[PDB]
């Protein structure tokens, strides 16, 4: 399933059993980020950018995503749950009898 | 004495109140750099 990445990321870690992963572990291929589409030529556009990058400097940004993007699976850590040996996984030890 | 700033420059609210910056053409955080640690070994005799 190909979309965006700030979607994607947070069904894989809000999904119970882990059994979602995003390929190359939050990998991103066309990076543009979000914004506000105020009227062309408007006024506020700069009193609002200024704003936005208050948030930053106070904090305030980490806390929202905290409050709200925040998951529970650790997709994260590649510790498979055990596996089980099949023949393409035992494939060697037979042809070593080859 | 300068047109224009071709560097890493990360933009912020003090900076943005005087110069005019563009689209960040690199996506980027602050993190912490500290010395590794010596793996060792220990497995010299089999009466371990």
């Amino acid at each position: 399933f190909i979309y965006d990445a700030a979607v994607l990321n947070y069904m894989a870690g809000r999904d119970e059993g882990c059994k979602l992963v995003t390929i190359g572990s939050g990998k991103v291929f066309a990076s543009t980020g979000y914004g506000i589409a105020i009227q062309k030529d408007s006024g506020w556009k700069r009193q609002v950018d200024l704003a936005i990058l208050q948030l930053f400097g106070d904090g305030e940004m980490e806390e929202l995503e905290a409050l709200w993007l925040t998951g529970i699976c650790h997709n994260e850590k590649n510790e498979v749950m055990s596996s089980q040996l099949d023949i393409d996984n035992m494939a060697g030890v037979f042809y070593m009898l080859g | 004495q300068a047109d224009m700033i071709v560097a890493p420059l990360t933009i912020n609210n003090e900076r943005a109140q005087y110069i005019e910056f563009s689209k960040p053409f690199k996506y980027q955080g602050l993190t912490i750099l500290v010395k590794k640690e010596i793996p060792r070994s220990t497995l010299d005799s089999f009466m371990q």
